[PDB]
């Protein structure tokens, strides 16, 4: 690096740690920033940054015995802060357009400045956009204003969908909305991410132990039952009526991503050798066949009907996921032949090479071995790779 | 019934806002109760049609305004000025990140507020002209954003801090009075071209005090303006004639079509000059289509004694330098666009344009926008031809 960011650098270190000496370092970063905002990024001083104001947040916190006074002001001054961070770097640097849909407050419009250096590589400008969007999400959480920070989120997951934090913040969201389900699939999603954020393994299993242990007999809405069920297999429990209860599982889950992704990471994990894991492969592999066999016979039957391939993106997607487990689609490949014949076709001649997932899969790393974006050809060599080994 | 009780919560709220503001600190647990209370009803009557404005300013003055200028005036405090003014932005915050809110400008505008009260040398400074920018850009009706900008900007010639204030007048809620331009005005300036342009202004915006000599004094102006155009080697005018258009502008309304019409006059001279000297700075021609658009639009509006366009009220001579004028400037706009083509719904945000003036040299949708609102005007000096083999785009009418 040159002298004067080296300078600067010396300076930054001089600063003190501490509660109170915080803001000093904050303004501190802000200079850096504005004075290289390239080489900023490059050592991730956005993660600096919101590591000064979270100390403070939760410093400040804990110091006044949880007073809701104290904890509104130090929120509204991170806000701040963090606002003015945002604002500070658009001021002098061309940051591109992410969405009309983004929060002007921290955009504003390019009618506004003036001379800004141009941007040189643009992953700094989205890792650096994403985490700023990620973490006003996280100011938002705090002052319990769950639509916003919401908005906030699935923005910051849009703009970069590798850090697992999204993903997990999602969840969050998901479990204060007592929807507990999308709060699974979004865990899992950060669990197996292309960052990988580990901590979400915890809020998994926070889940999986209230449902595992629910009477599975009892009536109930589908999706707790996959619930329950998921749960039972994560912990090596015996599934009570298994069979009736795995199928309705599966020809749900031939439909829901929300239920294909998590069982993947569960089934990832459980892939191994012992006296349960075997029960609970057995349990997955009926599940898994079951939703395989599901999907197959409704795009089938979209094919026939004549739709559009581009009409059924995400059920060709979640084909895909389906068909990233061989091992477990083995011994009903006789049975399905036809139908991934006639597929195969419809796939080979058409639309144009490539499926718009937008649930960002290829940033999903959890037993994958599929080269992204989805390939129009590729799905029907996959499919024909399931097929063939028999 | 609920209006009664919301209206009668946040005047208490303000009042006792305004009372214990004086006796306590600014970190007050009170007063920030009230503030978060205030803002809460506030919402609720924003929520509401009405001008509103008299409520936020109320809110704004006993709620964030006074505790700041007393916080000021205490040599107690250990807490930085500009974390203070960061903790009220975010605070304000909330009002631009609530959905439907009515009024952007003025919470940018407030917020803008706090960056300009930090002290010098600290970097979240910069973001006062931005923020004032943004309220522009939400609405261009707030003269004090005008005006602060062009208080606050570094890198600013005097034309574009001219045009700034000129602007503060121009707008529909304007910097009180005007007497800050005026000041302006009685300073110098260093060259001869800014010296010209300070004139025409004054000239511009003096009342009918001196009715001869005002009519001398505008005829030595417009001979000291054409001995400057022809003399100077080169340099871009489209700054001194945006700034000669909006203070025209201003002299309309501020006084009468006749006022405006000496200065549509001058005007028009020195457009007829610059373009018979045929030398093509890029950036003159998207004011002189500003120029025609606006004045085309008065010359459209009824007079006041009714019965007649202020276009009918016009000599002979008058309309043919208008219509001289008219065929220059669509002569070089077809000399531009051959082969640029027509760009439909361009949508380009004028605030950029209107801030900073003419410096860009345009782009082609840019162009496009303007071209289309010319041909919009209730009477129209040009319009485009249906289908054309090669030239001709616009083409004259309504002479």
């Amino acid at each position: 690096m040159s002298d004067e960011w080296e300078q600067l650098t010396v300076e930054l270190r001089k600063i003190p740690r501490g509660t109170e000496a915080a803001p000093q370092y904050l303004r501190h970063l802000m200079k850096m920033f504005v004075a290289d905002f390239e080489t900023a990024v490059s050592k991730r001083f956005d993660v600096k940054f919101w590591n000064k104001l979270k100390s403070m947040m939760d410093e400040i916190t804990k110091a006044m015995e949880n007073d809701r006074l104290v904890n509104h002001n130090v929120q509204n001054l991170a806000i701040g802060f963090l606002t003015d961070l945002s604002l500070l770097v658009h001021y002098h640097y061309e940051i591109p357009n992410y969405g009309n849909d983004i929060s002007k407050q921290l955009t504003w419009t390019p009618d506004v400045f003036l001379n800004r250096k141009p941007i040189k590589s643009k992953k700094n400008s989205r890792v650096f956009m994403a985490y700023v969007l990620l973490r006003m999400g996280d100011l938002m959480r705090y002052k319990e204003n769950y639509p916003k920070a919401q908005e906030y989120y699935e923005q910051s997951c849009r703009i970069n969908p590798a850090d697992g934090a999204v993903w997990n913040q999602l969840g969050l969201i998901s479990s204060l909305g007592a929807k507990n389900l999308e709060s699974v699939y979004f865990h899992t999603r950060a669990l197996h991410a292309t960052m990988e954020f580990p901590t979400a393994s915890g809020g998994l299993t926070n889940i999986f132990k209230n449902f595992a242990n629910r009477d599975i007999s009892r009536p109930m809405p589908i999706k707790d039952l996959y619930l329950s069920c998921l749960g039972r297999i994560h912990f090596l429990l015996e599934i009570e009526d298994s069979s009736v209860h795995l199928q309705k599982i599966g020809e749900e889950a031939a439909t829901s991503k929300e239920m294909i992704v998590p069982l993947m990471s569960v089934y990832k994990h459980l892939e191994d050798g012992t006296e349960l894991e075997q029960r609970a492969v057995e349990y997955v592999k009926t599940i898994w066949c079951t939703a395989y066999r599901s999907l197959l016979k409704t795009l089938d039957d979209y094919k026939e009907e004549s739709k559009k391939l581009a009409d059924v993106p995400h059920l060709l997607h979640i084909l895909a996921l389906l068909l990233c487990a061989p091992k477990l689609l083995r011994g009903i490949e006789d049975q399905t032949e036809d139908e991934v014949t006639s597929i195969c076709e419809w796939l080979l001649c058409a639309c144009d090479e490539k499926i718009k997932d937008s649930d960002a899969f290829g940033y999903f790393h959890c037993l994958q071995r599929i080269q992204y974006p989805l390939t129009r050809t590729q799905l029907a060599q996959k499919l024909v790779e399931i097929e063939d080994e028999d | 019934q609920k209006s009664d009780e919301v209206t009668e919560k946040f005047k208490r709220y303000c009042n006792q806002l305004e009372k214990y503001g004086q006796t306590e600190n600014v970190h007050s647990p009170v007063m920030a109760m009230l503030r978060r209370k205030g803002r809460k009803q506030l919402i609720e009557i924003m929520k509401r049609d009405g001008d509103c404005t008299s409520s936020i300013n109320k809110l704004w003055i006993v709620g964030y305004y006074h505790p700041f200028q007393f916080f000021i005036r205490d040599k107690e405090k250990n807490m930085a000025i500009a974390v203070l003014l960061t903790m009220f932005c975010g605070e304000l915050q909330e009002m631009l990140s609530l959905p439907d809110d009515k009024y952007p400008a003025l919470w940018n505008m407030y917020i803008g507020d706090f960056h300009r009260y930090m002290p010098d040398e600290e970097i979240q400074k910069c973001l006062a002209v931005g923020y004032y920018s943004r309220a522009i850009d939400l609405d261009p009706n707030q003269g004090r954003a005008f005006h602060v900008l062009a208080g606050l900007r570094a890198d600013l010639n005097v034309a574009q801090k001219l045009r700034l204030m000129i602007l503060g007048q121009l707008a529909d809620a304007p910097y009180k009075k005007g007497t800050e331009l005026l000041e302006y005005l009685k300073f110098p300036q260093k060259e001869s071209t800014d010296k010209l342009m300070v004139d025409f202004v004054i000239w511009a915006l003096n009342e009918k005090s001196k009715r001869m000599d005002y009519q001398m004094t505008g005829i030595k102006i417009v001979n000291e303006f054409k001995a400057e155009i022809e003399q100077k080697l080169e340099f871009d005018w489209s700054l001194i004639m945006s700034t000669c258009r909006l203070a025209s502008k201003l002299a309309m309304k501020k006084f009468g079509f006749q006022q405006f019409y000496n200065c549509f006059d001058t005007i028009s001279t020195l457009y007829i000059t610059i373009y018979s000297r045929t030398i093509s700075s890029k950036c003159l021609l998207a004011e002189a289509i500003s120029w025609i658009s606006d004045s085309a639009e008065i010359l459209g509006h009824l007079d006041e004694q009714k019965n007649e366009p202020h276009f009918q009220k016009l000599s002979v001579f008058a309309k043919t330098k208008w219509n001289e004028l008219n065929d220059l400037v669509m002569n070089h706009i077809n000399s531009v666009f051959t082969s640029m083509s027509l760009t439909i719904n361009p949508s380009i945000s004028m605030t950029s344009f209107l801030l900073n003036g003419p410096i860009s040299e345009p782009n082609v949708e840019f162009l496009s926008q303007l071209i289309n609102y010319l041909v919009s005007v209730e009477f129209p000096p040009m319009e485009i031809i249906h289908d054309r083999e090669e030239s001709g785009p616009l083409l004259r009418r309504i002479n």
